[PDB]
């Protein structure tokens, strides 16, 4: 019972890290994808602008 | 009135009031030094991204080149 | 032709949302 | 200022009719609506300065470019 229980917690707790890891990667990605769709919204704004002009 | 609120931004400091005993280049170097934090194209340069530099180069060009600074409409209508 | 088209071209049930819209806007 | 003449030479507009929809897409309510329409029915018999503000603060330089071109058609025509 003893190795049952050591064994599970180890398992479980690789487990929750593994996850916790993979969420924080996708949140770092997009924030980057983010950042990059703004600089396209705002040259097309400034495309936008100099055609107006 | 668009102009008017885009001086901070692009060092159009307005001409200051030089008392008794003062120099009117220190004056306005002094101020001008006192606003040094809202010139955003040379802070963007120093801690921006090329990118970043790029796109705002091109905004402030936009921004500060307006019909209303020498140039007219009416006479090419008539 | 746009508004001709927009006139002509007008908008065209068992969902409980379609169902309550259409019962207030009868209610207006 | 304009204004509208006496005896109007046109009436062939033929406007489209007015849409219809609860009061939370108007203003927002039955007493809002009321209070905004009477604000606004003073600006209803006459065209001046705030109009012309306002169309060019919509139209941007697209449409006061293309609005011209068009008002120069309409004058070679006529």
């Amino acid at each position: 019972t003893t190795q049952s229980l050591a064994s599970v917690a180890y398992l479980i707790n690789t487990l929750a890290n593994n996850v916790l890891q993979m969420l924080d990667i996708q949140a770092s990605q997009l924030r980057r994808m983010e950042s990059s769709i703004n600089h396209i919204s705002q040259t097309v704004d400034i495309h936008k602008e100099k055609v107006a002009r | 009135c668009d102009l008017l609120h885009a001086a901070p931004f692009q060092n159009i400091l307005p001409r200051v009031h030089v008392k008794e005993g003062e120099r009117l280049d220190a004056k306005m170097k002094r101020l001008e030094s006192k606003y040094a934090p809202l010139h955003l194209v040379p802070l963007i340069e120093r801690l921006g991204t090329p990118q970043q530099i790029a796109i705002a180069r091109e905004g402030d060009l936009l921004t500060k080149e307006r019909l209303c600074c020498g140039l007219s409409m009416f006479e090419v209508i008539l | 032709k746009g508004i001709q088209l927009r006139k002509v071209e007008e908008q065209r049930e068992n969902d409980v949302a379609t169902i309550l819209s259409r019962r207030i806007a009868v209610e207006y | 200022r304009f204004v509208r003449t006496v005896l109007p030479f046109s009436q062939e507009f033929q406007r489209d009719k007015q849409p219809n929809a609860q009061p939370q897409y108007l203003h927002g309510s039955k007493a809002l609506n009321l209070a905004y329409s009477s604000i606004y029915g003073s600006y209803r018999n006459f065209v001046g300065p705030p109009h012309f503000q306002v169309i060019c603060r919509l139209l941007g330089y697209q449409g006061i470019a293309v609005v011209m071109e068009e008002l120069l058609k309409v004058v070679k025509s006529l």
